[PDB]
């Protein structure tokens, strides 16, 4: 059961980056799983959350309109496409697993974290 | 059923096979025979009844009360034949025709005696006693209503109607309130539908809705008519039933017409009775919501034969209703007079 | 059995100018009889399409529909301001007739501050004999949000209500109150009541808590 | 003409009661059309109730079949449905529409709808208890503070802030119905934390069906010595 | 209406009035030949549907089919006279007749002139474009069915001396769910009694209480028959009606049989098809509640012709209910073999 | 309209050997279709009559019925101890089949004053939150009996419960115990709590009182 | 032949639910005799409430009128009566009742009857507070004393006194449905007043459904120094 | 409303008397008339009561099978028959009306009383 985020780094505003997830130990195709990004001295808010297949995906007003998620049952990977990137956007994003199967926001494992910047 | 008809309205004519309805009713049928079970049966039945306290019988309709009149001579000269002294007496027959609670009983074996009886009509006396088994007549205060007989019978056959016209019968072994079905016929046929039995004869049409249209009936019973034989049952309430569901009416949308009630305290002490939607001679009827509220069915014609011009409803739907009589015309409960005292005004018997 | 209708998802967010698209389902065959309304806020629903395919009269063009089978399709070209509302879909095949759950569609500007504040019950409801102890969560996004009442480390559950606001017209928050209700001997009987929040703008449960008998 | 369903009937009424609901016709007539009655639970979806052809055939839904009868009347142009027997769960905003011919058999035109509520509980007058700011209230230099109004029953309740002077950080929770019968809502305002001790926040309850108004000052605890 | 009726089984030869309801249904495929009135209207109706988008039909009854097929030309000829560019092709139907959303409309107007109708019925000339106004056929992609129309048309008056009675329909004006009943008749008499129209006829009699006897079955309609021609509606739930309510059954105990569910899955495909409860030819049916569950109706043969011999059923009533069709002799769903699978046997197709 | 049966009377008293005449009265003419029923307690009715004159078999001849249209009577010849039940009529004319109210038929017995007495809430019921008041009544006769509640001398109404036992077999009398539930809080605020009881065999009411606070 | 009939499937039940009686018959066909469903409410009288014609014709009282259908087997010679959205005003006694053969229109042949609860409480132990006597349950050398049993459900409870050995003058109330959904009893005893000081008195309430059994000492009361 | 007992005197042991009260502005018929005595330095003790016609009345032990108490609607007084007096019954008699249609025993008027000693 191990998390570990990759695909981060400095962007210049209006940029596009790709952020991956490798999950290990677990199946994610039979679970949900969701992002998040903590500002250096700041709180720890949304990304976006990406629910089992044929359910959809929720995202923040921050966040949404300019950035996308799609998961990889087969490679047990998730994906945030990220589009529009802005200066506010500088943080750690950080990934996070859904334990309760209902969709209950039950997070019991989460991973290392990732430093993503922008600035021109 | 191999048959043809000829239309009226146009000269469609054709053959062919189908399901034929015929009206008994005003044709006035013809002499029947009326078979009623084999007189010995007859005789042991009546035997059996006195000895548990049963007075008389009272008709449901008026082939029984004939039947009745028919055999009487032959069971009194069986009863003399045999051990027994008693008497049988038939009357004429009042309208409507109440229920007794007594039923008569079916004996478990025959009396024993010549059996001869067996189509014999008639033509025969008997020695009279003080004990008397009366049909119907005016024997009441002789033994009042809670000890007589009621709807005991049941059609059994119809060996050789078309001209020997013999009706053959027998005695039930079910208590039972509904009429007899065996004599019951009802159709319907694009814009025109009928009920009937042996004394009614109803017809209702579609405008706007089904509702009725005329009827003609010539005896008055009190057993109830069967769902099977009815048209459209369902979503109709029993307060509205033009024909009371106590006078035999059928529970159906047919039987209904709007802005009128049911018709419980109609002039059911008549011999011959036709119900039409129509004014009466001589006679006007106008809506006012000042008018009266509902009261018994009241004669157009005074006690001496004056007839009343002017007369008021509330909510009813033109054209009036009223029934035909050889007395004169009777108005619905809704149609009250607009200017006449109540004591000119011949009420209608109410029926209990 | 009756033919049962479906609809998902059960709301959505977009901006002016996006397209969106949501489908109906139908349990059985029911031919092509399939029809949807709109309601907004207060008020009787309004008709848009006919027969899966057809626009009724004076509806706007972007507006269209499509399915076979089983499964059917609504679909917006460019949302415009004035089309947020909930969406139904109805049958007109066979009696008796049935509507669909619904779609709730939503403006696209949330979380202004994330706040949580918890009450201890007043003396002058003790006095009464009952005990209401409220926690408060102020403006947060999204709307799922996990409260969970503790006391003594005990969990609770069966004896808590919660209730949530609309969304707010000028940030889009949201705000939840939930209250635990108990008898007056029962709270005095524990001795530290705390009331936990469990959503996504918090990493880990942050717990607000009070102890009986201090301030 | 304008085709306009008007309805009338509604009010409040106790379990075991009857009740007759009219929903006027006009700018066509209801026989030639089918008709049908429609209802809505406060916050819940949509439900069919009756029907009846232009034939003069009626179905019912299972939930209310037998209690409930739809008729019609073609001198008055109106359609009626009668209410026997009701329940709390009959509470509900009742529509009828018309039966689109020209549409695929759909719900052409509606109704602007009528209130029923199923209760048996008598006017009663709210108790107002202050939600005193205290430190577990108060978050980055904002302080939490509001007032409970509780045991109130019919609807509505209106509540204001300084006689309407404060407007900005206050939410209004939506009544809620309890298991006695009766309502409870609560109202919070958002200020600034140094001003607790100097500013003075009254809240008005009003309710008309009691006839109560009550003004109540919220300050923080006399233990709270943190805000003096 | 004077009669004609000679009764077999009894052997009475009565003449009187009445109501009369005639077997139609056996001598159906030339009763009628219809010119609907006025087709210079009916052309404009054609156009206008076609402008408004409504690109086809979808018959109701066989009897429409056959109108259109027979004044499938004169209307294509009223076309060629005002410029109209579209060409009627009517083709064969199939079972079940599939139901349209969307009516045909009313025109507001005639044509300005198509007095062309006038002498040329049958025998005219026209020509042909790309357009297509498709009526029946394998051609849905041509006309997708969410745009077909369907049951627009009423009976105002029939009945003729002649063989072939001429029928003068019209365009409906309202939007409706239920059959013509212009066409319907139904009766009852003593211990018998019949539904029928057209396409349709239904028997029952009574054997402790009323039940179906037999059916005969020419067409497969979609539309819903009216309370009012119906017997003793009350009581029945939809879920024991032999003959499925979508597919035009009727409402009634008659149309119920004890031990036996809704038939939503029968041989609804074939021609022409007839309903009796006796044994296929060579096969018996067991009762074991062991047997199977409701399913597909089976054919009593392979599609290589051979006979399966034994079947069962858990509650169902002797004798079994079997449909007889062209292809062969089918059992109900209740009814599935005892030992041989499913699935080497005639499965039905599926209709809803 | 529905036919209504009117029994009366409600109850009557008498002994071994005397006659007893109960009437039944119908709304409207019925002809003769009425029928009579003897219920025991915690049992099944039973058939004695029917037809308004006739006796089914095995009914002891000492039962006999008259009347005509309307008005209906029964009678018993010579009363036995084994008698003691509840009658009633039943008429079957037509659907709905209504059935009559009912009388209780009991033995004659001597008047007997009723003993009064009255316990304070106990303790451990105050510590729940809620206070009961008993007022007792014991062996008295007849079953007639009226008790009010005075709280501080302020009338008492919709508050109470009473319950009453069946005849006592030994001395054919019964009792009353009628029960005062109110809130602790409402508990505490009064003084004086009263019960006073009225009865046929008491010249005057008797009254006992407790105050909040004496022993 | 023996003729009787016997009703089973009665039971507990939530609001809302549904339940199915049969009424088996023995000794005679269903098929040829009217047939009818009769109920008696705790402490009420008798009440009719549907039948069946032999030739199959129905009919229904208002108070189950859609909820509750009447239909016979004539195979399994059976009757059934079929109960939906069930409310707690349904508790009765429900019987079956053969229409006569030959003596007018009467029920000739009754059944058993058989128990249907309509409840959504749940099992729950009583709560016993003595009846101390005092000064004020005091009349001629006879003292009043009892327990007061409460809240407890479902019935029955058995109250006895020193294990039995009391059973003169004593007095047990039936139960009654308080409000909450809870029964209650009242169980007393009379005994001469100058036993109080030497005499105990232990009242036993069992209840077997929640397996609770309570011994309580009924003694005068401390500061009561007049039985001292 | 008025109550006026009569009938009342010396009386030898084992005698017979037979009093009347004599009622006014009143209709007895739908109330029950109650008899009470009250002797010397003694309290008032019931004597018997006689509801409506067909409802029979009810005597105390003490008096029980002596006395005899009837009514008359017409004459709207209550009669009261004595039989084998003994000493013990000197005592002044005081009627008593039940205003309680119930007969809940709501006395509310009572007569002058008559005094009646017994003594050979
Ligand atoms: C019968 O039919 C038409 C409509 O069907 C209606 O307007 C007319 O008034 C009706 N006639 C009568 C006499 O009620
Ligand atoms: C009903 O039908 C069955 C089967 O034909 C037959 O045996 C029976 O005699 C008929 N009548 C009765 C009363 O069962």
């Amino acid at each position: 059961v191990q998390l570990q985020e990759s695909g981060g780094g400095l962007v210049q505003p209006g940029g596009s980056l790709r952020l991956s997830c490798a999950a290990s130990g677990r199946t994610i195709s039979r679970y949900a799983m969701s992002w998040f990004r903590q500002a250096p001295g700041k709180e720890r808010e949304f990304v976006a959350v990406a629910r089992r297949s044929g359910d959809g995906a929720f995202y923040a007003d921050s966040v949404q309109g300019r950035f996308t998620v799609s998961r990889d049952d087969a490679k047990n990977t998730v994906y945030l496409q990220m589009n529009s990137l802005k200066p506010e956007d500088t943080a750690v994003y950080y990934c996070a697993i859904d334990s309760d199967t209902f969709y209950s926001g039950s997070y019991d494992y989460w991973g290392q974290g990732t430093q993503v910047t922008v600035s021109s | 059923d191999v048959g043809c008809s000829v239309d009226f309205s146009k000269k469609e004519t054709r053959c062919g096979t189908g399901v034929f309805i015929y009206n008994d009713v005003e044709a006035w049928r013809d002499r029947y025979k009326y078979h009623p079970d084999s007189p010995r049966r007859l005789a042991a039945a009546v035997k059996q009844a006195w000895e548990e306290g049963i007075c008389g019988i009272s008709s449901v309709s008026r082939m029984e009360n004939i039947m009745w009149k028919s055999v009487e001579g032959e069971l009194n000269a069986i009863l003399e034949e045999n051990g027994v002294q008693l008497t049988v007496v038939v009357g004429s027959v009042k309208n409507p025709m109440w229920r007794g609670p007594q039923r008569l009983p079916v004996p478990v074996n025959e009396l024993p005696h010549g059996w001869k009886a067996w189509g014999k009509s008639y033509f025969v006396r008997a020695a009279k006693t003080n004990n008397s088994f009366v049909v119907d007549g005016d024997t009441l205060k002789e033994c009042p209503l809670e000890h007589r007989a009621w709807n005991s019978f049941l059609v059994e056959d119809h060996g050789f109607g078309v001209f020997h016209t013999s009706v053959w019968l027998k005695v039930r072994e079910d208590y039972s309130l509904e009429c007899d079905p065996a004599v019951i016929g009802t159709a319907v046929k694009g814009r025109e539908a009928a009920h009937s039995d042996l004394g009614y004869w109803i017809e209702s049409e579609k405008n706007d809705t089904w509702r009725l249209k005329r009827a003609h009936l010539i005896e008055m019973k009190t057993c109830e008519w069967p769902k099977s034989h009815t048209l459209w049952t369902d979503g109709v309430e029993e307060s509205d039933l033009i024909i009371p569901k106590s006078l035999a009416g059928p529970l159906s949308h047919h039987n209904t017409r709007e802005g009128y009630r049911t018709q419980v305290k109609g002039p059911w002490h008549s011999e011959e009775l036709e119900i039409r939607f129509e004014e009466c001679p001589g006679t006007k009827v106008y809506v006012e919501e000042t008018c009266g509220t509902r009261g018994p069915s009241l004669r157009s014609t005074t006690a001496s034969g004056r007839v009343i011009e002017e007369w008021c409803c509330r909510e009813c739907t033109m054209p009036p209703l009223s029934f035909r009589a050889k007395d004169g015309c009777w108005y619905g409960m809704e149609i009250r007079p607009r200017k006449e005292p109540e004591s000119n005004l011949v009420r209608s018997m109410v029926t209990a | 059995s009756d033919i049962q209708m479906t609809q998902s998802p059960f709301s959505l967010s977009a901006s002016v100018g996006d397209r969106v698209t949501i489908t109906c389902r139908a349990s059985q065959s029911i031919s092509s009889h399939l029809n949807w309304y709109q309601q907004k806020p207060g008020k009787a629903p309004k008709f848009l399409i006919y027969a899966a395919s057809s626009l009724q009269s004076g509806v706007p063009s972007r507006f269209s529909g499509s399915g076979s089978g089983t499964d059917f399709t609504l679909t917006i070209s460019s949302l415009q301001p004035e089309d947020f509302a909930t969406y139904y879909c109805q049958q007109s095949y066979s009696t008796p007739y049935t509507f669909g759950q619904g779609t709730k569609v939503e403006i696209k500007r949330t979380v202004a501050a994330p706040s949580v504040f918890i009450f201890p019950p007043s003396d002058e409801q003790l006095k009464s004999g009952t005990a209401s102890v409220v926690c408060l969560l102020n403006n947060f996004y999204p709307r799922e949000a996990k409260v969970q009442w503790k006391v003594d480390n005990a969990l609770q559950s069966g004896n808590s209500q919660e209730s949530v606001t609309e969304q707010d017209s000028k940030d889009s928050t949201y705000s939840l109150s939930s209250t635990l209700t108990l008898s007056k001997a029962d709270y005095e009987k524990h001795k530290v009541y705390a009331c936990e929040v469990t959503h996504q703008g918090l990493s880990s449960p942050v717990t607000k808590s009070f102890n009986r008998g201090e301030c | 003409s304008e085709v306009q369903l008007v309805e009338s009937g509604g009010g409040l009424i106790q379990p075991g009661g009857s009740l007759r609901l009219s929903c006027a016709a006009s700018g066509f007539t209801v026989s030639s059309n089918y008709m049908s009655w429609v209802r809505q639970a406060p916050g819940k979806g949509l439900e069919w109730v009756s029907v009846i052809y232009s034939g003069g055939s009626t179905y019912y839904a299972d939930s209310v079949k037998g209690r409930f009868t739809i008729s019609r009347d073609n001198s008055k142009n109106t359609l009626y449905l009668q209410m026997n027997s009701l329940r709390a769960e009959d509470t509900a905003v009742y529509y009828c529409a018309r039966w689109g011919g020209k549409r695929g058999g759909a719900f052409d035109i509606w109704g602007q709808g009528t209130m029923v509520t199923v209760s048996s509980a008598s006017t009663k007058g709210p108790s107002v208890f202050p939600l005193a700011p205290s430190s577990k209230s108060t978050s980055g230099g904002t302080a939490a503070l509001g007032c409970l109004v509780k045991d109130y029953f019919p609807e509505p309740v209106t509540v204001s802030w300084n006689s309407g002077a404060l407007t900005s950080g206050v939410h209004t929770f939506p009544a809620v119905l309890q298991s006695s019968g009766l309502y409870s809502l609560s109202s919070v305002v958002t200020v600034p934390s140094s001003s607790l001790g100097t500013q003075t926040y009254i809240c008005n309850v009003n309710h008309k069906p009691s006839n109560t108004k009550v003004d109540k000052k919220v300050e923080p605890k006399s233990c709270d010595k943190t805000h003096t």
